[PDB]
């Protein structure tokens, strides 16, 4: 009558995410209900359903000023790992994964007073030269023109361009799935303004939203700081 | 317009009171109107001003005020609406939000007060119910609260759920001149217990 | 989440975990 | 304005076809990423005698660079019950515990706790004294061996006890009428109850918290801290990895 | 019998001080016992706390370590038919459960103190 | 046994007030008890306790007592329960009554007090919402006034309507000891107009 | 008189909504409260030869501090079913015992007694002898070994058997027509029945017993003692927690 | 009351405990 | 006769013990 059992080689190890739950020693214990407001249930629906704040020299927003050109004024490698990410939710989010994967969105909103117009060329650089340095040089690349002055905020999609089913959140030198290209904005015009000894710049902050695509994945334990 | 903290109020009384409750008609908690601040051209980015609802000034509300005095404990929203008041010719924004449990304070606990975040955090204060608040658009953020809590209603005295951050995003860039920040609490849904003795 | 296995409910909803109202 | 792409057009911008799924997001399940093996904690047993110590199944407090660390300062408000692994390592030559009779108790939210040797053991002199809540009874005792033991370890799970319909990871307020320090971010019976492992090592070793976190519940998104330097202008962070230029 | 006086039963709730004299409490929740309409009466000490459960072990002032006061006052004195005989009265107090009241987490015995 | 002071109390609002009105739940107006007085073996008849109600004793409502601080008007009633306490060795009588702007009180007004009725009025005392108080026969006398005056409402910081008066008809005849009067007030169907300030 | 408040009026209380259920009561479920393992007793064992004692499993006697103390003394009349654990502690060297076969066994209500060495087991000389009862057959023994035995322990569930269709915890009476002393609140076989150890430790060793009542059944409420002293005046009790200020 | 588990029947009701009438 | 867990049969009854005719 007893049964017939052979030990799997492993028996008696530990294996700390077993699919499985261990033994209860402390039974029929009913909790008090709770009515507290948003619970959520998923981590990507507050990254998607969430704008964060970009980092740029330390402060969350970029600057025209009365003298631009080509120069491009905003820039960043299209990586999790990437510098302007660095401050905001949906990087950090990431942190806790291998393998990210979809476009990413993009709020600037103009603060500048009033008085004050200008407008932008926002584009996304595809990864492969060594990167545009003027205006001239990114136009022929996917990007729209921002005239502040219609709308005081926009919205640019960086999308998903990749071989790669899944990307990098953990960039590093060079590979094929460690970059998915260049955010940019540049200066179309600049500053033009009713009294220019009192308006002299302008600052377009710019948010980052996750994108309806995007997606995470293989949660990891956190390596050494650095 | 109007943005929701978490969820519309609840006018449901107290899962954890057999003692006899007081609700609160619109008539007692009214509506209160203070100025916070005169964010200053100097004042760089990170700053703000806590509010944290409602103590400190607490004092002032006067007869919603009156009644929470000599009360141990309250349920109750808030309507807030602050508004900055600048022309047309500065620049900058903020983002003024309300937070669940907010803590740093260097436990000047429950008095309002100035602050610089750690950064992280106005990167990610729109993490929150939040509004934002953009010189060259508008000129005023509008929230209404639930209550909310560990408890099923609190100790206001001890506990504030609520705390308007009012943060700092683009410097105040302009005219030579301040702009006058100021905010409009109104107690929505208020519920007490237990009466206290007298002050004697 | 996580729970998989069909020895999972060895012991009971009632017994193993907690219980909301 | 304009909308969907190619003429150079104001606010118009170009197309996407937005991507398919594969994995429906599941990993970023709040549940799912809680129900694991967490290596929370590290402590020392105490001596069957003495008048010793609990400890407290915080998980709150944080600061130490762990994964588990972050995620619970991402929520305000949060609630799970507890699984636990206690493993016990050895500090000196294995060779010096034969026995190794080792009492845990489990004290759930809110329990009493002045404890001193108060249960006594004997048989041909020598005789143990265990302690006063060492002792098996209303609160879950585990007594394992470490001799030999294949796995020095021992295991369980434990329901939510707290007399908080949730637990505020963070609280603008006191949990007490003496507004003192300490008395801040406090409110009691805000974490899981406490335990007392003491055993005739103590000495010996050392052992090993595990936490899982079964029925996640997180209410109220919070910021979500960065875990690593801001990196330079223009600049990526490069990391090891699995991928890497070889 | 020959006996008759009043009594305030007051529950004061756990913030303030505690009050000293009749006209303080008297504020609060209270009701008014005149012995010579019942010879005894029932007095619920409620539950008020954002605690969904209390603490059946107290210490040093918690949040949910007290829920109050319960206070009885005298509201007049002894009158009674011959103050040489009966000049005192002794008023049991006894309580029950509450009807809501409940127990949980069976706990292992302390030091003896 | 319940007797009505001139008619059962109604909770119209105020005739004469465009302004908004709070009206007060029992759980704010809630219940009060005091002792008035100790009745005496020499207090000869004519004797008698004032009490205008609410003020002098308005400090120690506590509750009710709060919002009719920052409220500038009121209407409301009063159920009210006088209770002296004596065995069955004692004689005497009282008569207790709720008079309409009662008045002579040395201009001691809103202050209770005690005093010595001119007779006429002992003797007709009783032409008033009043109560007896016989030590043979009972031991309490309970009475409701509605709200009264020349005013549909007003200030109770200048103006009591109603004022009970506890008059000694038979001197208090039997065992050495006195019999101590008590009273327990409970405002009926109150509303408040405009609130006053904050108290800075 | 009144009830139902707001009116300073006499008998007139004031309202109370009373609460809601959460838990059900459930843990005060006597059946519940006893349906686990208590650490009652420790006892030492009896060498395999000499003619031995039988030990009583009555946990009626109390004085203890132990809360299955207390709680057996709640009630006049009782009925559960028994459960063991016995465990075996060492009070030596554990390097002394290289075998340390035990022997057991379990005596019903009213069972016969007088045990001496009667068994013997022999082969290259020396040879062992065991008890006359410690021998398996009728009532049930259980042997185990304790020779690096990962859990030093045995265990097993015993029916109630007493001749009592219930037990009084408590008799105003005697149990014998010679009314003596020690006679008192005793009846007979008002209890579980016996048990014997008995091995080649018997001194390296003691040994801790355990029970477990399934099946709790109890009739009359009784007085439930105090436990602690008694404060002081108008004060509380201060106790140390998981709770208390940090 | 406390018995929760599936193999809590390994055993027969009629072995494993005791029997009232 | 005392055979009681529900295992008892985890072998046959032509296996396990003896058989009449
Ligand atoms: C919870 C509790 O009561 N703890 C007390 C312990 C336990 O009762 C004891 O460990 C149960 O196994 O006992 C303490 O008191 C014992 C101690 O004084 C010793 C020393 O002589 O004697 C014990 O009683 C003896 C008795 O002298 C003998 O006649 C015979 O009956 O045996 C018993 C014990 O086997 C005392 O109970 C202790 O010393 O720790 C007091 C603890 O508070
Ligand atoms: C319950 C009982 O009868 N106990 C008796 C034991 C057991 O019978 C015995 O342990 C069974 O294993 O035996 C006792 O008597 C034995 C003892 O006198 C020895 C010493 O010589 O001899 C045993 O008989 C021998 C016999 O001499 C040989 O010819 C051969 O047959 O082997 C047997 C035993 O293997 C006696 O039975 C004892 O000594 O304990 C008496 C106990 O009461």
């Amino acid at each position: 009558a007893p049964i017939r059992v052979v030990s799997v080689p492993e028996s008696d190890s530990f294996m700390s995410s077993v699919p499985d739950n261990s033994t209860p020693l402390y039974p029929k214990v009913v909790v008090p209900p709770r009515q507290v407001p948003g619970r959520f249930t998923n981590f990507i629906d507050v990254a998607k359903q969430t704008y964060s704040f970009c980092s740029i020299s330390g402060k969350p927003y970029f600057e025209v000023t009365n003298t631009s050109g080509d120069e491009p004024l905003f820039q960043m490698d299209v990586s999790l790992s990437a510098a302007e990410l660095h401050g905001t939710y949906v990087a950090s989010l990431s942190s806790f994964f291998a393998q990210y994967r979809g476009s990413l969105n993009f709020y600037f909103i103009f603060t500048g007073a009033a008085a004050t117009k200008a407008k932008f060329l926002v584009a996304f650089v595809p990864p492969h030269s060594a990167a545009p340095k003027t205006r001239d040089e990114a136009m022929a690349c996917i990007h729209a023109v921002w005239d502040v002055g219609l709308n005081s905020a926009f919205s640019f999609n960086v999308p998903y361009s990749s071989p790669a089913d899944f990307m990098a959140v953990y960039s590093a030198e060079a590979t094929v799935v460690n970059v998915s290209g260049w955010l940019q904005v540049y200066a179309l015009t600049a500053l033009t303004s009713t009294d220019i000894a009192v308006n002299s710049k302008g600052r377009v902050l710019v948010a980052v939203s996750a994108g309806p695509d995007f997606s995470l994945r293989h949660p990891v334990d956190l390596p050494d700081k650095q | 317009g109007t943005t929701y903290c978490y969820s519309k109020p609840d006018g449901r009384p107290p899962s954890t009171v057999s003692d006899p409750v007081t609700r609160l008609g619109p008539t007692l908690s009214r509506h209160y109107t203070f100025k916070v601040g005169e964010w200053p051209h100097s004042q760089s980015h990170g700053h703000a001003w806590i509010c944290p609802l409602p103590s400190d000034k607490l004092k002032k509300m006067g007869s919603f005020h009156e009644v929470v005095k000599a009360h141990h404990l309250v349920k109750n929203g808030w309507d807030v609406v602050v508004q900055v008041n600048a022309s047309f010719a500065h620049s900058g924004a903020l983002c003024v939000a309300a937070v669940p449990e907010y803590e740093h304070t260097h436990e000047k606990a429950l008095k309002w007060s100035e602050l610089e975040e750690p950064a992280y955090t106005y990167q990610q204060l729109s993490v929150f119910p939040h509004q934002l608040l953009n010189l060259r658009t508008n000129s005023s953020v509008h929230l209404v609260m639930p209550y909310i809590g560990p408890g099923p209603t609190t100790n206001l005295t001890l506990h504030n759920p609520w705390t308007i951050v009012i943060l700092i995003l683009s410097e105040l860039t302009g005219p030579g001149q301040t702009v006058p920040v100021t905010m409009s609490v109104a107690p929505i849904d208020a519920m007490v217990n237990g009466p206290l003795p007298n002050p004697e | 989440g996580n729970s998989g296995s069909i020895v999972q409910n060895f012991y009971m909803q009632q017994y193993q975990n907690s219980i909301d109202a | 304005v304009t909308n969907v792409g190619e003429d150079g057009e104001p606010g118009e911008t170009e197309p996407r076809h937005a991507l398919s799924p594969v994995d429906m997001h599941v990993h970023t399940d709040v549940s799912f990423l809680l129900d694991r093996f967490f290596d929370v904690e590290t402590l020392e047993l105490s001596n069957l005698t003495g008048s010793p110590a609990t400890h407290v199944l915080d998980p709150f407090g944080s600061t130490a660079q762990l994964a588990w660390a972050r995620l619970l300062n991402t929520c305000t408000y949060f609630f799970s019950d507890l699984e636990l692994s206690i493993q016990f390592k050895f500090t000196t030559t294995p060779s010096s515990v034969g026995e190794g009779f080792v009492w845990v108790k489990w004290f759930p939210v809110g329990a009493p706790t002045k404890t001193t040797d108060a249960w006594q053991l004997e048989g041909g002199g020598n005789s143990v004294r265990i302690q006063q809540l060492a002792v098996a009874g209303m609160s879950p005792t585990v007594v394992f061996k470490i001799a030999g033991s294949r796995s020095q370890a021992c295991g369980f799970s434990v329901p939510y006890t707290s007399m908080w319909r949730v637990v505020p990871v963070f609280y603008n307020g006191w949990g007490a009428p003496t507004k003192e320090k300490a008395t801040y971010n406090w409110l009691p019976g805000a974490h899981f109850g406490s335990i007392l492992l003491t055993s005739d090592a103590h000495d010996k070793g050392g052992c090993y918290l595990r936490y899982r976190f079964p029925r996640a519940n997180m209410y109220c998104p919070r910021p979500i801290p960065p875990a690593f330097t801001r990196p330079a202008d223009k600049t990526r962070h490069k990391f090891p990895t699995n991928i890497n230029k070889q």
